C-alpha cells in the first residue's frame, strides 16, 4: 500500500551537493572558535562514517533480502543516496572549509574513536548477521537501520542545525537539511518493513522482539551519551544534545510501531528554527484563412 | 524595508475586495519625501549647477554654449512650470535608477526629471530657445519620449552613441567577416545592439579558392560574432546583445537554427547572439503546397549569376536555381522547417521571423535595395547595400548599413492633448537632429547610410493603455479602427514633416528619385482609401483634431513630388522597454502581459500596476496571453499598413497551445501582411 | 585514476522515465506489420529480462566484492539506474504499446525461449560463482558483466535504433537511447575494474584469463547468432544485425583492454542515424648552481 | 595489408635477438615497386610534364619562365643524376603523403622527390641555372632542407605562404585587438602559425575611459583569438594553431595560466591557442630570494610613464613600479607562480617559457626593440614594434611584426660532405629569396618587418643522428664541443653571407647602424675566445674543413663594419617536425624521443627506426627521456651561444619526477643562458 508513494517521494527528492554553492559559509566558519570548528568537523566525520556503512552495507544487504522489484528499487535508490550523495556531500563541505591536513586528521580520528567504532561494530554486525530466508535476522537488522536513520544521526545533525538556526553556516546547513529530509523518509520506510515482519510473529515472539529492540536502543543510547559528551563538552552543549537524541530515539521507536521510551523535554528553540512543447504537424487547412 | 516599498507592496493587500491602487501614488510621495529629495544634489542657482556639471565632465560644453544662460534658465523654468509628478512609484524609480544623472560615486542624484528633459530639449533644439521650450513642453507633457540612448545620453560627455540599433551587411569573404566582427565590437562598445545579415555568407562545405568542403558555414561566423559580443559588453555594464539574420533558403538554415537548441553542443550553440530567419513568400508557398523545398549554397549561386542569393527575388529565381545544375542545393521539407521554427520559438522564443515579401511589397526604397533582414528588435526594415572590405592598403567599397533613430509617441498623452500633428513633427525634428549629430568613426557603412538615407524611426507606445483607459478592448474592431486612424495621421504628419525638412534644407535622402514617394505610388492607397474612423466612439476620440482625408493626402503627395522627402524611413515601432515605465505607459503597441507586474530589486519586492488600472478598467486591461493572437495580428497589421518600417511584434502564447498554433499564428501574420514577428513568450 | 571522473559522468546523465511522453508512439506502432510488432515485443522483453538480472544481481554483487568507498558509490549509482530507472522505463514502453494480456504472453514466451535463457543463465552463473576475497572469480564475473553491458544488449538495441533512425517509435526510441548510453558507461567502468585485477596477475595467469574471456565470448557469440536468426529472419534484418553484434563485441573486448576479435565492418546507416605530477615545493638552493 | 607495410613491421620481429633494420630498406623498395611507381604520372619528356603542371594550375608559370627549357631540363637531369634513394620506408612515405604534389583528386603522384627538389631549386635561383644546380645538389645531397611551407609550396599555383611563423604585437585598444584578430585569421588562412604578444593589453578590472573595472583582461582577447584560430583552420585541413605570450609581471598571468588548467571552466578554458610566459630576470631573482613579488596593471603603468610595461626593463623599473602609488599592482608569491608553471607544464606542456633577459643580453637589435615574446614554436626571438591601428578613415601607425623563413641544415649530411660554408651560404641565399618574394597583403606590420628586418631563420637537424652515428653520446662533453664548433662555423658563415649580400646589394637591414653588428660588440666573444674543438675526435670530425679562428672572426668583423649585414636575424633552430622524416634525420637539435617509433597510419601501423640505428650504435641513440635534462640544457646553451634567435627546446621528463624537478630544470636553463623552453613532454 505504500512502496509506490515512497518510490515517487524518493526520486522527486533527488539532489547533488554541487547544486549548493558553499563559498558563502567561508566567513561564518572563519569566525567560529577553534573548539567550535573541531566539534563541527568531528560531528560531520561521524555522520560520514554512518552514511558510508549505510550505503556500502546496510541498504544493499536489506535490498537483497526484501522481496519485490519495487521494494528493491526503493531500497537501491536509498542506498545510492547514502554513499553517492550523502557521504560525498560531507567531503564537499570539508574541502571548502578546511585545509587538507585538518581533513586528513579528522578521518584518522574516526578510525581511532572508540564510540564511533563501537556503534559501527554493532550496527554493521547486525547487517552481516542477516540469514537468507530468515525473517527474524532481517527484522533485527531493520531495527538497527531505523536506529541509525532516526536516532544515531541526530547527535551529529544537532550542530549544523544549531548554527543554521542562528543564521550561521547556512549553505552547509542547507545540505544537512536535505540529508535530514532523506533520512526521515528512509527511517519511516524501513520501519514499515520491520513492522511487517514483527506482525507475522506469535505474541511470545513479539515480546522477545520488543526486548531486542529496547535492549539494543539502550545499549546504543549509553554509547551515544559518551560520544555526545566527548564532542560537545568543549562547546558547552552536551546536555542540550542529549535532550535532542532522546527526542529522536522516540521517533525511531514510533517508526517501529512502538511506544515512546523517554519523557518529553524542551529542545533548544534555535535547533527548531534550524528545521519542450507539444508538437502537431501542419495541415493543409492551416495555410488558408 | 523602506517606507515607499511598503506603500507599494500595500497595493496587493485587498481592501473591500479591491486592490489599493491609489496607495501607489502615496508610495511615490514617500519615494520623493524619504529618498529622492534627500539624495538630490541642490545648487544655489542653475548657473552653479550647469557650471558644476560641465566642469566635472558630466555635460558637454558645445550644446550648452549655443544658448545664452538666460535662454537655458527659461527652458528649465518651462520644464519646472508643469510641476510634473510621477503617477506611480515604478516610473520615478526607473527614471532615477536608469536615466537620472548620478555622481561618479553613484550615491547622489544630479538630474531631476525636469533637468534631464531640459537638457535633452536644449540638445535637440541646437541653439533655438523657442524650439527648446517646445521640446520641453513635448517631453514634460510626456507626449513624446526619446529612446533610452537619446534620453539617457543627450547632453552628457560620458556617454555612448544616441543610436543603439545597427544593421550590418556581411559580404562573403574573410576580410568582410573580420571587418563585421570589428564593427560589431565597436558598436557594442558604443552601447548599440548590432544585427548582422549572414545570408551572403556561403554555407558549410563550400569552396574557398577552389578547394572543396572548406567553408565552416555561417555557424562559425556566428561563434565569432558571439565571442565578439561577449567581449564588447558596454565596459562590463550590460550583456553584449547581437542578432544574426539568415535567409530560410540558405543551406545553413538548419544549423543556424540548431544554434538555439538546448541539446546543441558547446561548439554549436551561441548564447548571446539572437537569431532571426528571413522567410520569402516562396518558402510559404512551398510549405502550403507541401512541395519539397531546396536550400541553396550561396557561393554556387553567386558564381553562376554574379549576384548573391539574398540580392535577387527568390520568387522568380527559385525555379531557375533548382533547374540549374551548377547551383548546388539540398532537399528539405518546408513544413518540417516551419514546425522546427515553431518548436524553437516555443522553447526559447527564437528565431525572429521576417516575411521578406510582406516587407518589400510596401517598401518605398526597393530601387536602392530590398529589405533583406531586420534589427535586434525586429522592427527596423530598411534598404541595405553590402560593403566590399578589401585587403589592407586597398580602397574598400563602402555600402549602406542601417542605423535608424528611435523615438516613441505616447498615444494616450498625444491624443488627450489633441496634438498628433505637433508631436509627430517635433519628434521628427528631434530624430533628424540626433541622426545628423551621429558620427561613428569605426563603422563606415553605418556612417555613410546615416548621412545618405537620413532614416529615423518614430514609434508609438501606450496603445493598450490608451484603449483600456477609454473603455476599448484591444481585440475589438474599434481598437483596430482607432489604430488605423491614429497611425494614418502619424504617417501623414511624418511625411509632411519630412517633406518640409527637405524643402527647407533643399535636399532629400540619397536615391529618393527612385523611391515610391517620388513616383507617388506610396500615396496610392492614401489617395483612394479614406482612413477616417468607422465607429462613432473613435471619431469622438479624435474630436478636436483634423483627420487627413483623401484630398489632404493628394495635397501631401503633390507636396512630396514638388519638394521631395528628407528621410528615407520615418516610422518604426520599437519595444520601448524601460522608457515605458518612466512615461507611465504600456510597452510599445503590444498588449500588456500582466495587469500588475511583480519585480525583485535587490532583496525587495515591488509592484507595478499598468497605468490607469482601476476596478472600472480592470476588464479592459486584458492580459496579452489571454488574448486571441489572431486579433493581435489583425491590430498589428492595421498599424503596419501605416508604418514604413516594421513593428516589434511579440507573440504571447499559453503553455497549452502547441507548435501547430504557433505556426498558424505565423502563417496568419504572413497572410495579414505582418512584416516581422519578434518573440514567442510562453506564459 | 578514474572513479571520480566516472562518478561525474554517471550523475550528470541522471534521468527519469516520466520525462519522455510515450503516447505519441501509437501513431506509428499501428502502422507496423505483425512480424515487426512481434519482433519488437520479443526484443523488448529480452532486454527487460536481462536488465533485471543486472539490477538484482550483476551490479549489486560487484559492488559487494569491490574494495574502495568511491567505487562502491559509483557501482551503487549504476545499480540504482538499473532498478529504479531502466526497469520502470521498459515497463512504461510495454504498457503503452500492448494490452496487459499481450505483455504477459510475450514474457511467458521469452521466459521459455532457448537462446534468451542460454545467455541469461550463463551470465547469472558467473555472478553466482564469485567467492569472497577471490579476485579471479570477481574478474570472471566482471567479464560477464561487460559482455552483457557492451555486447549482449546490442542484438536487442538494434531494432529500436532501426525504427528510431527511420522516424518510427521515436518516444520509446529516445528512452532506449538513454538506456543504451547508461549501459555503455557501465560497460566501460566495469571494464576498467576488470583490467585492474588482470594487471595484478602473472603472465601465465593473464594468458589463462585471456583464454577464459575469448572462450566465453565465443560461446555467447554463437548463441547470439542463433538468437538473431530466431528473431530477425521474419523481418529480413539478420545479416545487418550480425554485423552490429560483432562491432559491439569488439567494443566489449576493448573495454577489457583486449584486442578486437572480429574484422572491422560498416554498420547499417539507419541504425547509425538512430545511434598530475607530484607537486613538491621549491626548497631553495634550487636557484643556485 | 600492403607488402611494404609487412616488410616494415618485420623490423620488430627479432632475428637472433636483434632487430631486422635492413628489412626497412626492403620496405622502401616495395613501397616504390608496388605503390609509388604505379601511382606516379609519367610523361613522354619533361616538356609535357611542365606544360601539364602549368596549364592545370599546379605550377606558377612566372618562376619557370625565367629559364629556357634547356636550363630546366639540365636542372632536372642534375637532380636525377644523384640517383637518390630513400633509406627508410617512412622517409619516402612522409614525402609522398605530405610533400609530393598530387592531382586534384589526389589519386596519382605528379611530383617525385627529384621533381620537387628541382622545382624548389628553380624557384630559389630566380633565373640562375648554375644557382639552380647548386640548390639541386644541396637538396638532393640532403645537406639543406627548406621548411615545410617552402618545400611544400615553392613554385605551386595553389600554394599558401612560404613563411612558417608570424609574431604579432597587440596594442592596448579595441581597434588593435580587432586588427590582431583579423590578421591572425588572415595568416592562419595562409597556413602560418601566429603568435601574439598580449602583454600590452591591460589586465582585468582596468578602466576604459574613466569607467573602472571594465576590461575583460587578456583572457577575453584570448577567447577571441581562440575562436579566430578555430575558424581559420587552413580550410579545414590543419587545425588553426595560435600562440599567446604574456609577461609574468602582467596581473592576468594567473588567469592566463588558468586557461590551460584541465579543471578550467568553459568560459575561461582555451584549447586551440598555445600559451607562453615571458620571465624577466627580476622574477627569477624575486623567486630565488623568496621575496613576495608584484604583478602590475599595464594601463596604470602606461598612464604614469607613457610607455607599456613590457616596453621597458623590469630589472630597473620594478622597484619604481612598486613604490609608485599611481601604479596599480597585486601581490603574488613568485615561488608559487613558478610551481604553478611547473605543474601546468607537467599536466599539459604549457606555458612556453621565455627568459627575457637571457634573450636580450645577447640580442643584437635591442636598439630597434627588445624581444618581448616568441613564436608558436618558441624559437623566433626578434625585435618587434607594436602597431597603432587607429579608427577607420584614420592613418594607422604600422610597426614591426616578426616573421622569418625557416630552413634547416642536416648536420650529418653537411659534415659528411665537409661543406658547412657552402651549405650555410646557399641556405642563406635561399632564405633571402624566400623573404624577398614574400608579400602579405593583409598583415601590414608583417610586410613592413619582412621588408625592413630581412630576418631569416637557418636551423639545423640531425644533431643527435650525427652524434650517435659517430659514436658520441649526446650528453658527453665531446658532443657539446662538436656543437660549439659546428654552430660557431654556421654563425661565422651565416654572418659572412649576410655581409656579402649586403655588399652585393648595397643595402643592410633597417636600423642596422645601431645594432651590435655595426658597433662590433657582437663579435667580442668571437675575437677573444677560440671555438676550435678541444677533443681530438671532434677535430678529426672537422678535418678537411677550415675552422674559423679569432683572426678569421676579426676579418669578418671588419668586413661587417665595412659592408654591414643584410639580415637582422639569421639563425633560428625550429622543431622541424615532419620534414625531418624525409631527410632521414633526427628532429632538430633535440635528442631522439625513442629509438623506434610506432605510428598508426590508416588501419596499419608502421615502425620508424632512428636514422642509422643499429646494434653498434643502439646505446648512442639514447632516448631523450632517459637523459639528464641538465646535460641537454648544457647542449642547448652551447648551441644557443652561437644562435642569434632561439632554439625550440623541448624538455623530456619522466613520470616519476616532480614539479620541483621541472622547476630545477627551468632554473638551470635560465642560469645557463637558455632563451626559451618549448615543451614539457612527459613519458
Ligand atoms: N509624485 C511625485 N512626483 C515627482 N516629484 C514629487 C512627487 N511627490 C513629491 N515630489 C517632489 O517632492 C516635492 C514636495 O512635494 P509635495 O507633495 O510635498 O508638495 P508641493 O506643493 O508639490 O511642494 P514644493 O514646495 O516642493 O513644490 C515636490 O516639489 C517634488 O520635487
Ligand atoms: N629507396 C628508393 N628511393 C627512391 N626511389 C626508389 C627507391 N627504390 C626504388 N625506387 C624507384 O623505383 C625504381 C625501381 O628500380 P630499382 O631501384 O629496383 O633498380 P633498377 O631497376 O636496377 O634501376 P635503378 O636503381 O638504376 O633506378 C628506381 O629506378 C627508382 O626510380
Ligand atoms: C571596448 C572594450 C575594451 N576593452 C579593453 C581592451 C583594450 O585593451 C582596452 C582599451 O580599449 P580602447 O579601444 O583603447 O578603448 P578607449 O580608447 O575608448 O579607452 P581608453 O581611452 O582608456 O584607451 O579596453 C574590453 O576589455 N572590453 C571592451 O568591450
Ligand atoms: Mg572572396
Ligand atoms: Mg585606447
Ligand atoms: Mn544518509
Ligand atoms: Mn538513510
Ligand atoms: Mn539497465
Ligand atoms: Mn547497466
Amino acid at each position: 500500500d505504500f512502496t509506490q508513494m515512497f518510490y515517487n517521494q524518493n526520486v522527486k527528492q533527488f539532489w547533488l551537493p554541487e547544486e549548493i554553492a558553499l563559498n558563502g559559509d567561508l566567513l561564518t566558519w572563519k569566525y567560529l572558535g577553534k573548539n567550535e570548528q573541531d566539534t563541527y568537523m568531528k560531528v560531520l566525520a561521524g555522520l560520514t562514517l554512518l552514511d558510508t556503512e549505510q550505503g556500502n552495507t546496510g541498504m544493499p544487504i536489506v535490498a537483497e533480502h526484501v522481496d519485490g522489484h519495487q521494494r528493491k528499487a526503493v531500497l537501491n535508490f536509498m542506498a545510492m543516496m547514502e554513499n553517492a550523495v550523502h557521504a560525498k556531500s560531507y567531503s564537499n563541505i570539508f574541502m571548502t572549509l578546511a585545509p587538507t591536513e585538518t581533513i586528513n586528521e579528522v578521518f584518522e580520528w574516526v578510525k581511532q574513536n572508540k564510540y564511533l567504532q563501537k556503534k559501527a561494530q554493532m550496527i554493521v554486525g547486525l547487517y552481516k548477521a542477516i540469514q537468507k530466508d530468515d525473517e527474524i535476522s532481517l527484522f533485527k537488522a531493520m531495527v538497527a537501520s531505523v536506529y541509525l536513520e532516526s536516532f544515531l544521526f541526530y547527535s551529529g545533525f544537532y550542530y549544523p542545525l544549531y548554527f543554521y538556526g542562528q543564521g550561521k553556516l547556512m549553505q552547509s546547513g542547507e545540505i544537512i537539511n536535505l540529508i535530514l529530509r532523506d533520512e526521515a523518509i528512509h527511517g519511516v520506510y524501513v520501519g514499515l518493513l520491520a513492522q511487517e515482519i514483527y506482525n507475522k510473529q506469535t505474541e511470545e515472539k513479539k515480546a522477545e522482539l520488543r526486548e531486542f529492540a529496547i535492549d539494543l536502543l539502550n545499549q546504543l543510547y549509553e554509547n551515544e551519551l559518551e560520544y555526545t559528551e566527548d564532542l560537545y563538552d568543549q562547546v558547552g552543549l552536551s546536555h542540550d544534545v542529549k535532550k535532542f537524541i532522546r527526542y529522536n530515539a522516540n521517533k525511531a521507536l514510533m517508526n517501529l510501531g512502538f511506544d515512546p521510551y523517554f519523557e518529553e523535554e524542551d529542545i533548544n528553540p534555535i535547533v527548531l528554527n534550524g528545521l519542450k512543447a507539444t508538437v502537431e504537424p501542419l495541415k493543409d487547412d492551416d495555410f488558408y484563412f | 524595508v523602506p517606507k515607499w516599498i511598503q506603500l507599494n507592496n500595500e497595493i496587493m493587500i485587498q481592501k473591500d475586495g479591491k486592490f489599493q491602487f491609489d496607495k501607489d501614488k502615496e508610495a511615490v510621495h514617500s519615494y520623493f519625501v524619504d529618498y529622492i529629495n534627500q539624495n538630490t544634489v541642490f545648487f544655489h542657482n542653475l548657473k552653479e549647477k550647469l557650471d558644476y556639471l560641465v566642469e566635472n565632465q558630466y555635460y558637454e560644453e558645445e550644446f550648452l554654449s549655443l544658448y545664452s544662460f538666460e535662454d537655458i534658465k527659461e527652458v528649465f523654468k518651462t520644464a519646472y512650470a508643469k510641476k510634473f509628478r510621477f503617477p506611480s512609484f515604478m516610473s520615478a524609480f526607473k527614471f532615477y535608477n536608469d536615466y537620472a544623472l548620478k555622481t561618479n560615486d553613484k550615491k547622489k542624484i544630479l538630474e531631476r526629471y525636469e533637468d534631464r528633459i531640459s537638457i535633452v530639449a536644449l540638445f535637440f533644439a541646437n541653439g533655438d530657445t523657442e524650439k527648446a521650450k517646445e521640446y520641453v513642453n513635448l517631453m514634460i507633457n510626456q507626449e513624446y519620449q526619446p529612446s533610452t540612448p537619446t534620453f539617457l545620453n543627450a547632453g552628457r560627455k560620458r556617454r555612448g552613441e544616441l543610436v543603439s540599433c545597427f544593421l550590418l551587411e556581411v559580404n562573403d569573404s574573410l576580410n568582410d567577416i573580420s571587418r563585421a566582427i570589428d564593427i560589431s565590437m565597436q558598436l557594442s562598445k558604443l552601447g548599440g545592439g548590432v544585427s548582422l545579415n549572414l545570408s551572403k555568407l556561403r554555407a558549410k562545405g563550400e569552396a574557398i579558392k577552389d578547394v572543396e568542403n572548406a567553408t565552416k558555414g555561417v555557424v562559425g561566423v556566428m561563434k565569432l560574432l558571439d565571442n565578439a559580443f561577449r567581449y564588447a559588453d558596454q565596459m562590463g555594464q550590460r550583456q553584449g546583445s547581437g542578432a544574426a539574420y539568415l535567409n530560410i533558403f540558405h543551406r545553413d538554415i538548419n544549423d543556424f537554427l540548431d544554434t538555439k537548441k538546448i541539446s546543441a553542443d558547446e561548439d554549436v550553440r551561441v548564447k548571446t547572439l539572437s537569431i532571426g530567419v528571413v522567410i520569402p513568400d516562396k518558402f510559404v508557398e512551398l510549405a502550403r503546397e507541401d512541395k519539397a523545398a531546396y536550400v541553396f549554397y550561396p557561393h554556387t549561386i553567386y558564381k553562376e549569376y554574379g549576384q548573391h542569393m539574398d540580392e535577387m527575388d527568390m520568387n522568380e529565381m527559385y525555379d531557375k536555381f533548382v533547374d540549374n545544375p551548377r547551383v548546388k542545393k539540398e532537399k528539405i521539407n518546408p513544413r518540417k522547417l516551419l514546425e522546427k521554427l515553431a518548436m524553437l520559438r516555443s522553447e526559447s522564443g527564437y528565431p525572429y521571423i521576417m516575411f521578406q515579401d510582406n516587407v518589400n511589397k510596401v517598401h518605398a526604397n526597393n530601387h536602392i535595395s530590398k529589405v533583406k533582414f531586420s534589427n535586434l528588435c525586429s522592427e527596423v526594415l530598411q534598404a541595405s547595400q553590402v560593403s566590399s572590405y578589401t585587403d589592407y592598403d586597398e580602397e574598400d567599397e563602402i555600402g549602406l548599413d542601417i542605423s535608424c533613430n528611435l523615438g516613441s509617441l505616447n498615444i494616450l498623452n498625444v491624443m488627450e492633448h489633441k496634438s498628433i500633428e505637433k508631436t509627430v513633427k517635433l519628434a521628427t525634428d528631434s530624430l533628424t537632429h540626433v541622426s545628423e549629430t551621429t558620427d561613428i568613426r569605426n563603422a563606415p557603412a553605418v556612417r555613410r547610410a546615416n548621412k545618405a538615407m537620413k532614416s529615423i524611426g518614430l514609434g508609438a507606445m501606450n496603445l493598450h493603455g490608451y484603449l483600456a483607459q477609454n473603455g476599448i478592448a484591444y481585440e475589438s474592431p474599434e481598437a483596430r479602427d482607432f489604430a488605423n486612424t491614429f497611425f494614418m495621421m502619424v504617417n501623414f504628419y511624418s511625411i509632411q514633416r519630412s517633406a518640409e525638412i527637405a524643402k527647407e534644407k533643399g535636399e532629400t535622402f540619397d536615391q529618393y528619385e527612385g523611391s515610391t514617394y517620388a513616383t507617388g505610388e506610396y500615396f496610392d492607397k492614401y489617395v483612394s482609401t479614406d482612413f477616417s474612423p468607422k465607429y462613432e466612439k473613435i471619431a469622438n476620440l479624435f474630436e478636436g483634431m483634423h483627420i487627413p482625408t483623401t484630398e489632404d493626402w493628394k495635397k501631401l503627395k503633390a507636396f512630396v513630388a514638388e519638394h521631395g522627402m528628407y528621410h528615407s524611413y520615418r516610422l518604426c515601432i520599437a519595444p520601448t522597454g524601460s522608457i515605458s515605465y518612466v512615461q507611465s505607459s504600456t510597452a510599445s503597441v503590444m498588449p500588456i502581459m500582466e495587469r500588475i507586474e511583480e519585480r525583485t530589486y535587490g532583496n525587495s519586492k515591488t509592484y507595478y500596476p499598468m497605468p490607469g488600472l482601476a476596478s472600472n478598467n480592470w476588464f479592459f486591461y486584458k492580459e496579452a496571453y489571454d488574448m486571441d493572437m489572431f486579433k493581435v495580428v489583425d491590430m498589428i497589421a492595421t498599424i503596419q499598413q501605416h508604418i514604413d518600417q516594421g513593428i516589434s511584434f511579440t507573440l504571447f502564447l499559453k503553455d497549452t497551445m502547441t507548435t501547430r498554433d504557433l505556426n498558424r499564428i505565423d502563417l496568419y501574420a504572413h497572410h495579414r501582411g505582418i512584416k516581422t514577428i519578434y518573440y514567442a513568450r510562453t506564459k
